[PDB]
């Protein structure tokens, strides 16, 4: 359960939504999002794994 | 080697895409700027805003307009938070000053435009309104001001150009009167024609974010994978009938985990619940291939 | 005035329906056990036709009435309130809740004979009407709440048994949601047993029902108890 | 408009970088020697067009685009050319100035 | 490949990178 709660947590994104990164931020900006929201979830992936 | 391998996992995926807004209320009032009996003046301008659900479609297909140029994309119905709406009826020599940076002897003593702003100005030929050649009263705007406007001067506070051999108060010898035929008379039916213009600046953004272009919504598809748009709330899944009790003001639930699984449907308002498309892992049974290229 | 022992005004914080679950969650709302001013006062005459006080509306504020002659007609929210600045003027009659969001120098009401006649008004921007149609004895609490530019209001009418504040707990819903846009410091009740409480910043632990209805609540922070059921995030320990 | 991630009526329809771009793009204000007193009309920018622009695709087409219900040949009230010439002149400000 | 089809295995190598910026949605073959 915590695991799937990760996926709300913005980790200091504008939004945790993916869709909503690409449709309101220009690629460039989507992209560092996207990237903070990738390296969170990877974080929460090695915590769970571990 | 012989045994049972993990690769990659398997999705179902949609076939198709539906995107769900509530019923569209009632629109803009453009068509009564542009149908309208008598054109507005300078000064008779509109504040268009807020059910505004602007829809620029109409426009394009009420009248046949001639010089209509968008600073942004004029296909794009996209947002701006306010619409200020500008109308005027001008001659066909002086359409093309009506732009940033312009001058000539309109704009600089009648409606200057600034920079950077969205103007889709737009124009038509308006000779059925002003078929008779003596002068119409209802689009009149300044044909000549005492001295150079700022953009978006007051258009409300009119005047006469001060022009003379000794000061003018507004009327008076070789002063410029704004109401002289000028453009409204049509004479020769081309060129000079007065012409119906219309200029949306669409400039303001502020904290409301209000009007925008209509939301198109597809027809509801259920017992499918699909992919969805419910007012904003995008995501993959199937839709079917559901047995949840929704409060009259709640549009939408999530699990114990904050997933969302269920939507109202903005137009029947009927409860919907979303089950995931299936998905799974894929395991390779093999021999190994030193015996048998077989595999489960 | 100063009363306590006040434990309400939760609202739905949100259009989620959830059922069967606890929801922790941080937002404004108005703490249990609060100090809450009680307008003796204002009650009756009061001190109307000579004065009337002007609250602050800090973040946002809780509001209930008792009283079934329908004497409250509506409230000013705004800076100035002097035609300097934009205000929001709700206004409430027995078919027609009317909002409106300008600049107003002043209203009506600086017996009770007549009333709805205004003063003045111009540059007028924002209109909203009739969300609820309407707006023996009930009690009507609202929750009017300014953040991001949107004007929230939430409210609920529940009967009464003639008894000031009957038990029970009972969560008011959302009525409507405007984007106003303007800047919200001050505001004013208009009369033709009144209580005004403040939000503050808070965690609190909501109970669902199988319904999708808000049936409990905890106050994160009012005792020890409370904090061990965040923590746990359950009601019972 | 003229960078990695940029959107516009010349990013979208005209010159468009890709997402991934390594490069460098020089500018200068070339207002001196482009803006004719009379209008510099040598000059067309794209503003209608069916669809957005691909990295590094150069579209010259000059057909004729409708963006009404019924389409039409020549010039139409619908109808418009895809190209529109801009007319610099000494006097324009900065951000009308042209440049290189 | 100068050695009916072998099945034998083989790779291409790069040979020209031309600057066409096209759309090349169809092609032709052009015979003598
Ligand atoms: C607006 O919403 C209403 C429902 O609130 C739609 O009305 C329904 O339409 C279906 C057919 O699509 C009928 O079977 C229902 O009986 C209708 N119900 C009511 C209450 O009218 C309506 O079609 C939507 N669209 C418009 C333009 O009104
Ligand atoms: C490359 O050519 C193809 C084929 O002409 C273009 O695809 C067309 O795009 C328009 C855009 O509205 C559609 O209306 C047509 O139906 C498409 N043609 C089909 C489906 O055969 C494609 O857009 C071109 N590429 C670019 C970048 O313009
Ligand atoms: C929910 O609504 C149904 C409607 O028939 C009712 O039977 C049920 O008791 C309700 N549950 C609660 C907890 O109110």
């Amino acid at each position: 359960n915590t695991l799937v709660k990760q996926l709300s947590s913005k980790f200091g994104a504008i939004s945790s939504v993916l869709n909503d990164i690409l449709s309101r931020l220009d690629p460039p900006e989507a992209e560092v999002q996207i990237d903070r929201l990738i390296t969170g979830r990877l974080q929460s992936l090695q915590t769970y794994v571990t | 080697e012989k045994g049972i391998y993990q690769t990659s996992n398997f999705r179902v995926q949609p076939t198709e895409s539906i995107v769900r807004f509530p019923n569209v209320t009632n629109l803009c009032p453009f068509h009564e700027v542009f149908n309208a009996t008598r054109f507005a003046s300078v000064y008779a301008w509109n504040r268009t805003r807020i059910n505004c659900v602007a829809d620029y479609s109409v426009l394009y297909n009420f009248a046949p307009f001639f010089a209509f140029k968008c600073y942004g994309v004029s296909p794009t119905k996209l947002c701006f938070t306010n619409v200020y709406a500008d109308s005027f009826v001008i001659k066909g020599n002086e359409v093309s000053q009506i732009a940033p940076g312009q001058t000539g002897n309109i704009a600089d003593y009648n409606y200057k435009l600034p920079d950077d702003f969205t103007g889709c100005v737009i124009a038509w030929n308006s000779n059925k309104l002003d078929s008779k050649h003596s002068g119409n009263y209802d689009y009149w705007y300044r044909s000549f001001r005492k001295s150079k406007l700022k953009p978006f001067e007051r258009d409300i506070s009119t005047e006469i150009y001060q022009a003379g051999n000794k000061p003018c108060k507004g009327k008076g010898p070789n002063c410029y009167f704004p109401l002289q035929s000028y453009g409204f008379r049509p004479t020769y039916g081309v060129g000079h024609q007065p012409y119906r213009v219309v200029v949306l600046s669409f400039e303001l953004l502020h904290a409301p974010a209000t009007v925008c272009g209509p939301k198109k919504s597809t027809n509801l598809v259920k017992n499918k994978c699909v992919n969805f748009n419910f007012n904003g709330l995008t995501g993959t899944g199937v839709l079917t009938k559901s047995n949840k009790k929704f409060l009259p003001f709640q549009q939408f639930g999530r699990d114990i985990v904050d997933t969302t699984d269920a939507v109202r449907d903005p137009q029947t308002l009927e409860i919907l619940d979303i089950t995931p498309c299936s998905f799974g892992g894929v395991s390779v049974i093999t021999p190994g291939t030193n015996t048998s290229n077989q595999v489960a | 005035q100063s009363y306590t022992n006040f434990t309400r005004g939760v609202y739905y914080p949100d259009k989620v329906f959830r059922s069967s679950v606890l929801h922790l969650t941080q937002d404004l709302f108005l703490p249990f056990f609060s100090n809450v001013t009680w307008f003796a006062i204002s009650g009756t005459n009061g001190t109307k036709r000579f004065d009337n006080p002007v609250l602050p509306f800090n973040d946002g504020v809780y509001f209930a009435s008792t009283e079934k002659s329908n004497i409250i007609r509506g409230w000013i929210f705004g800076t100035t309130l002097d035609s300097k600045t934009q205000s929001l003027l709700i206004v409430n009659n027995a078919t027609n809740v009317f909002i409106k969001v300008c600049e107003f120098q002043f209203c009506n009401d600086p017996m009770e004979s007549e009333s709805g006649v205004y003063s003045s008004a111009n540059n007028c921007t924002f209109e909203y009407v009739s969300q609820p149609f309407l707006m023996f004895k009930n009690l009507r609490e609202f929750v009017f709440k300014n953040i991001d530019g949107y004007f929230k209001i939430y409210s609920k009418h529940t009967p009464i048994i003639g008894r000031d504040f009957p038990q029970g707990f009972s969560a008011l819903e959302p009525l409507v949601d405007l984007p106003i846009g303007i800047n919200i410091t001050r505001f004013q009740t208009l009369l033709a047993d009144y209580y005004v409480g403040y939000l503050q910043p808070r965690t609190f632990l909501l109970k669902y029902n199988e319904n999708g209805t808000i049936t409990d609540a905890v106050d994160c922070a009012l005792d020890p108890l409370s904090e061990t059921k965040c923590t746990l995030k359950s009601f019972t320990v």
